[PDB]
């Protein structure tokens, strides 16, 4: 699961 | 097995995950080694991957490293996940820190994976520098659009992706 | 009462005279929020800033501040005073710090007021950056020529002087 | 004896032997001061430098030394040894430390000395900031080739030498 | 240009304006020269103070300062902006600190500038020693009303405020 | 239910039992909050009383609290336990740390209660600094006389006590 | 013999030579105890004084010194040199160390002897304490004039001087 | 200019 | 129950 | 009052 | 030998 | 007399 | 006024009155200057020194202090009070700190004060290398024997006792 | 039983089993002491023989240790282990520590243990120490020869081994 | 290429330019390592030499470093520079560090190489000492006489100087 | 048991 | 004046 | 270059 501030 | 590979990874909220690409890389490297920007210790205990790298590569444990060295010991050296702010060092020559070092002295061999929130991907001196990058044959992948969670929301919005393994494997060996 | 704004101050000396600003800026605008740049702090103790802005980013006190939080958060970025160092780090899109991170996720809402010795002024690589920021739609502001007490000798001399709070507030809204 | 001359030295591993030219240099320039960067005192201890040169510029005893004093405190600027690094913060307008801060402010009086491996000397981006400076009127000398100690054998080889004193002299005062 | 003045600044938060005073008193007398009280630190850096004043008298640097020097090398002495603390330690010849003690030494010299909330000056026990000062002639100055920045509600209201430069002038020097 | 109340509690043997008067109060006012004198951290952990009162003061952990804003919010400040030291400091209008600042702003909200040993209670000074108190209308509770346990000899001899509840409660409120 | 005897030391330039003192008094009294003021520290090595008197009392090593123990244990007790501001402190019944709180506890027993130049002695605030203290019971011996070095200029001119050991046994004695 | 608490 | 010292 | 260095 | 400041 | 990694 | 004099003190019970040799000494010679052994600062805060003697040589404060410029500067160089441990590193030629490389350098200036218990002054060792100081020039005063306080017993008895400042200024200049 | 004994242990590598001896001296003698050389804290916890011997001499606890108490407190001193380089201080009289001073200042009690490995005691210059000692009526036991383990080989050769009890006894008591 | 060879570095100002024995050195050796006293850190950082040598010995990072191993593992013992002090130390058989317990181990494959000014070298007992290792079989190199740059001031006088390479090979081999 | 470097 | 151990 | 203090 990649993440995105 | 290919040859000896080395990941730089910097301060992006996904570098919290690097140790999944360790593991899965090293099924494809003799070596996989791991080289942290100062800032990426502030989301993780970068000491917990010396279980799952054979070397890790500390400037405040050793602050003479040979970044020749470095260079000369790997085939491959992947900025993954490469910041913003990494990115734009690299494009200008800067060094302030091994990790940057080592990527001036090793332009030959590579490749960067850009990952941050698409508003910074916008930036235009960021992306004047991915140009100037790619035009002296730097090899910069192209972030990935999809699902993402964005912790300042929660939600479930579309953003640049971390890339999977099948593509990272292909854009570094072909 | 127009929205939100931050100020981003970096280490000039005239960043010890930053408090005035913020009072004066806190009868035009919601909320006056800082964020100075780690060198700063060897001129001024920041914590008394607490009281007189809403809120103040203390990277130290939380390494873990979403830069993409600050931005949205605020309607008008203000680098002031604004170094030669972070108005060059920011044209080449360098994000080191807190503060230069904050400048390039938020590059549409950024004016820069900078100030420094007419010498530094003078400098071909700076005024390069200035021309590049320029066009890529970064608002700088011309700096203001006029009596400047220099602390090199203890008289009044001709030089680049800090924006008064008219052109300062002209800038931001016009 | 011409005038006051202040060396810039950088985290290049030859800064171990500074003394040398600190020496000879004080037998042709009224004054001989040196400034180091952050990184290069993993070299050396600068203390024992106050020994030979007349004065010592360390931002960390004094963290507000007035860089426009020091730079009109000179005639001459010499960034020696210059490390990839600095060169290339230079080029592009960075000044994050006293030295580079130095370096921005005292352009007109800036006398580069590259020292690195070759290798890091081919990297493109520091190139092209390379031909910048010297199309800006920065004075860069051109690396000597020549038989070098090479850390990691402990064998000589030919790569980029540090320059001898007749040419610095040459270099500075033509 | 009148004799070397000393300022004996302590803990009101308008300390960190303290700046304005120092370079405005230097066009008058041949030296201005600072002591802080140990609370006043928590409002400001006192280090950069050095690059506006002749001298900064530091107990913490030098913990055996001769206050007996100190007292003799000035000919006038302000305690400005002058806290209830302070005023009401110098009324008893209470003298725990550098600062104290200096104005216990110095009384003949002595001129305060009242600064803190009119709540605060309406103290029974401090207006008694206000008297005590006046009637063995020490000089204290009438806290001037008038329009004011409140910090916990960032609105101007009428208070106690600081004296402007006129005023400081003329009670010193008349 | 009476308005918020402040405790200032001091130095004296028995602040290691105000818990007890922090439960016992809180059952008559809005909020009970407390506010320790340095000193007195040497007798507990101050830590432990955010578990009983409402808001703890602790100028360590925030060396810029507003005395105006403390004052303002209380409609009776007590000093409980009083040492001899704290009574005779707020009679001379001393505030050099948080607990005498606020007396000192609150002197119009003081409600004194006195602990000590009975020689001490007979020192002149004292007693010309609690006449004073009176004097100016400030709230000086007469200590109590009855069993003390007397750490010194063990013994339960006769000596000044703390107040119990309905005696602090009459005293404050009638 | 007599009974035993404290010396309360403050930080009078002259207590470098308290030494002198305590071996004169150890030959006429059971015991000779020393405390000092926490300033002294900065004087004098109060450790060695260890092997010279029978106890010391230090408040770091213990913060909790019980200061009526300590007054019951002596018969005498000697302020010794006696500082303007420990004599103004004792006068106001300020005891915010273990030496006034001593002091404030023992004044039945206390002997004062003032230490410090005359301009300080003159002070008027100084002077009313003296008084006060003098009119309550404490004894307060009277300066002796003669030449004294003064660490100003090393010249012997004509200033308030340390009491010999007659006077101090004759002013506690009688 | 001025500040009060 | 009260202290002294 | 504006400075420089 | 007494001293003075 | 010069160095090199 | 004789040339300038320097003090080397170590580590004898005696240093703690260091000062009164200092203060007569500056009555004879144009500067008097003070050097300690590391231990003797466990007796003694030799800052407080700076106040008394003209220059006060901190190997601590600065490890690169010249033994030889030190030397040259001085006529005299007085061991006082000399302990057995210096008087025989001399002897022998050790010099691990600065107060012996200075007195290895300055053998030919040398004046040494022995102080210390009898019982010591009879080890064979102490008085072979004290035959072979004086055999080689190095002026040794013989210690004098009187009354001397005992600190373990705080009695006066016969010992070894410091010399008086005639009987130095005759063993120096004579 | 005899009288107090005290020993001095030194830094061999069989210090660490100090404690047989302790436990074996204490059936002989009325206390057994110990004092340690700075550098054998490296190879045990000193702390814990404070569990056998009767006192623990420990310099950094206590700076101010008198050696003279020390050595008349005791009728014998044993320097066991001895080592190489504390027998050649004592012989030369060199006291840089608690314990080289306390053999100095007793060398009438003292009795050597020499422990080291046979190459150093073929020293030339430890041999001439050890005939200056002996011939000055210091007691040096003549080392045992016999099988020692060898840690640096793992081999059980024949080397310098300690002494047991029966022959420590009789050397010291006849 | 000879056997493996150990240079004992001391505090003399010319350890600053050990690195270019090293270098020379290791052309003619197997291995190269150093060893320094432990005041030789004030000249320069011990850590980058690691750089250059096969083997640094610390006994800071290890304090049990077996002294007969390392003397074992060398063929040839070089103390350069060799100052005053050690050279003393060896020649009364004091190792109270590391590179002196080296050198009593050793003293059979020892060359010593005086370095210190020349009015150093004179000292009568300095001079004892060097006769007596040489009557010892201790190798004790001729100290060479010649321009030597006085740091004391700017110029070039006669004095000891450094020994050349082809002279210390020929004293260590033949 | 006795111990040798 | 003088002190011993 | 050899140095001497
Ligand atoms: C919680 C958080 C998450 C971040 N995520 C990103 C990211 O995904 N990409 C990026 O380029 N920077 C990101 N940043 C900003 C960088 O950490 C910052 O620019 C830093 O200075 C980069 O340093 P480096 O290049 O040495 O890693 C983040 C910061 C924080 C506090
Ligand atoms: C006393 C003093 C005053 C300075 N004044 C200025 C100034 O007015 N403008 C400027 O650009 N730099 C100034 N500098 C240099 C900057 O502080 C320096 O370049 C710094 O690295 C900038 O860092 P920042 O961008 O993180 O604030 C000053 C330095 C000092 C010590
Ligand atoms: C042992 C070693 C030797 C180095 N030698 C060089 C050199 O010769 N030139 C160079 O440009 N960088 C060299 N580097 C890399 C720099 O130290 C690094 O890029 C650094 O961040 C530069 O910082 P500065 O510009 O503040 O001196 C070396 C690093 C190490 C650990
Ligand atoms: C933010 C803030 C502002 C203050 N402003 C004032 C003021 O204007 N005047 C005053 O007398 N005290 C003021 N105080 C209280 C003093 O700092 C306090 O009484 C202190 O102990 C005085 O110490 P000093 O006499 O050593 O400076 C303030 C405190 C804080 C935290
Ligand atoms: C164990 C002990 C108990 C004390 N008890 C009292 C007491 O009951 N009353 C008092 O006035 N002082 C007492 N003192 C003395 C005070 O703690 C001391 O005067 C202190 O400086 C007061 O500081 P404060 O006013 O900041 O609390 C005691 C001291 C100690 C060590
Ligand atoms: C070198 C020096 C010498 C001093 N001499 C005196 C003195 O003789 N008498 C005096 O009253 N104060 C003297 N002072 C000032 C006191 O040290 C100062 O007022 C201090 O705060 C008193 O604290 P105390 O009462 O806790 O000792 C001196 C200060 C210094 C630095
Ligand atoms: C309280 C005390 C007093 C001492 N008095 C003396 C003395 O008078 N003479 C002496 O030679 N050693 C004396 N000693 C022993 C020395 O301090 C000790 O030998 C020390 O290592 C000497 O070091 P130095 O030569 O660097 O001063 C004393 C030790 C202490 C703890
Ligand atoms: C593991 C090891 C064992 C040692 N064994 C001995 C020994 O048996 N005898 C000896 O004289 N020195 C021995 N040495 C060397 C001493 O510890 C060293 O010379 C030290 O400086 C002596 O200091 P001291 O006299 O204060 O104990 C040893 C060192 C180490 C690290
Ligand atoms: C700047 C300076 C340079 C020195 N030069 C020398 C020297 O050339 N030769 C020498 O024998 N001592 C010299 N000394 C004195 C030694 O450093 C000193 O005697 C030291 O205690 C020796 O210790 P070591 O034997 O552990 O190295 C110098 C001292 C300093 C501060």
């Amino acid at each position: 699961d990649s993440y995105t501030c | 097995m290919y040859g000896k590979l080395l990941i730089c990874a910097t301060a992006s909220i996904n570098v919290i995950n690097i140790n999944h690409y360790i593991v899965e890389l090293k099924q494809h490297f003799d070596e996989v080694n791991i080289l942290f920007s100062p800032s990426s210790k502030n989301f993780i205990n970068t000491d917990v991957l010396k279980l799952f790298c054979d070397n890790l590569y500390d400037e405040i444990k050793d602050p003479l490293l040979n970044n020749i060295n470095i260079v000369e010991n790997h085939e491959y050296i992947l900025v993954l996940p490469a910041s913003a702010n990494t990115i734009n060092k690299i494009a200008n020559g800067i060094c302030d820190n091994l990790l940057t070092t080592v990527c001036l002295t090793g332009y030959q061999k590579l490749f960067i994976f850009p990952n941050m929130n698409i508003r910074m991907w916008g930036n235009p001196f960021l992306q004047k520098n991915i140009d100037l990058l790619k035009n002296n044959d730097v090899k910069v992948y192209s972030p990935d659009m999809n699902k993402s969670f964005e912790i300042s929301s929660g939600r479930y919005k579309n953003n640049i992706t971390m890339p999977n393994i099948e593509n990272v494997l292909n854009f570094v060996l072909n």
